[PDB]
């Protein structure tokens, strides 16, 4: 909830090089990208486990402040 | 308010130099370390040989 777009959020878990990627496939506002599911990212090409984890990590932890603000 | 696993790992490699390269992308405990193989250390930027084979080799053994 606190970041103005999926590239900020992105760039904030060093994720950033995804940016264009959900942009480009119709991840493309903050509301959009928290349906996203491991799936998701692996349709759009994020491969490296490591980079699903700090995603999916990632946004389970703004649904989390979300339930619980 | 305990370790990082991955940080003792890589100490007990004598790699302890990647730890923070590691979490930064996501492998932050050997459970996802069982999982990497070269686009991994290319991503997190382990480029010697030496060390990418000792890594290599590593990984091996924890998923025994």
């Amino acid at each position: 909830g606190a970041y103005r777009s999926v590239g900020e959020w992105l760039e904030a878990i060093k994720m950033g090089r995804y940016t264009e990627i959900f942009m480009e496939n119709g991840y493309s506002s903050m509301d959009a990208v928290a349906q996203v599911t491991l799936e998701d990212l692996r349709r759009l090409g994020v491969t490296l486990v490591g980079h699903q984890k700090k995603i999916m990590s990632s946004l389970q932890e703004m649904k989390v402040q979300m339930v619980n603000g | 308010m305990c370790t990082n696993i991955v940080y003792e790992w890589l100490k007990a490699l004598q790699l302890p130099q990647y730890a923070e390269s590691f979490v930064d992308n996501g492998y932050d405990d050997l459970e996802v370390c069982k999982q990497i193989g070269d686009p991994d250390l290319d991503a997190i930027g382990v480029l010697a040989p030496a060390h990418r084979r000792r890594i290599l080799e590593a990984v091996h053994r924890l998923r025994e």
